[PDB]
């Protein structure tokens, strides 16, 4: 031990966009998130509950129209995606909270 | 017509952007700003300016000839 043992410095969350346009690939991938609090924070539980309500979807799920989650349900009936998943990624004092989806070029807007 | 998603084919182009709430609306406004307007001016004077002075001149001469004409010495 002794000298040469540093801690972790906080990481500024920015909030921006990176778009890698590539019309050669057949389905678009999009990932959007706000800054979450870190591992320690008590409120990761309420976030996970809300995320669960939104849930996830995939084109192989049985139950389309009748799924509880309105996103899932509207996505299945209107065929707005191939898959989507909410997430709550945790790091020291920060995190990414949001969702990721995969869809046809003409469905990115409705999906968002 | 038109729409988005049916415009044209684009590949291999990344676009980094930043939220409007994280950047300034007027970065080097006077610093980079004024040099640019001077540069834009240089680029265009020789194409915009001349026609106009030709009129400016034709205007002042045209007025002088007219007013000086309604006067007369002998005969």
């Amino acid at each position: 031990d002794e000298d040469a043992v540093p801690t972790l410095s906080p990481c500024r969350f920015t909030g921006s966009q990176i778009c890698h346009r590539e019309d050669g690939l057949p389905l678009a991938h999009v990932a959007i998130a706000v800054e979450g609090p870190g591992w320690a924070h008590p409120d990761n539980v309420a976030l996970q509950v809300a995320n669960a309500i939104i849930g996830h979807y995939d084109c192989t799920y049985g139950g389309g129209a009748h799924l509880s989650s309105p996103l899932a349900s509207i996505a299945a009936t209107n065929k707005l995606c191939q898959s989507f998943q909410t997430f709550n990624i945790c790091y020291a004092d920060t995190g990414l909270l949001g969702a990721h989806f995969v869809c046809d070029h003409m469905s990115i807007d409705d999906m968002m | 017509g038109r729409q988005f998603g049916h415009l044209t084919r684009v590949r291999h182009v990344i676009t980094y952007s930043l939220s409007p709430f994280e950047q300034r609306a007027f970065p080097h406004y006077f610093s980079k700003g004024i040099p640019n307007v001077l540069r834009r001016t240089r680029a265009c004077i020789l194409r915009v300016a001349p026609p106009f002075v030709a009129f400016y001149l034709v205007y002042t001469w045209g007025t002088q000839e007219f007013e000086k004409s309604k006067r007369k010495n002998p005969a």
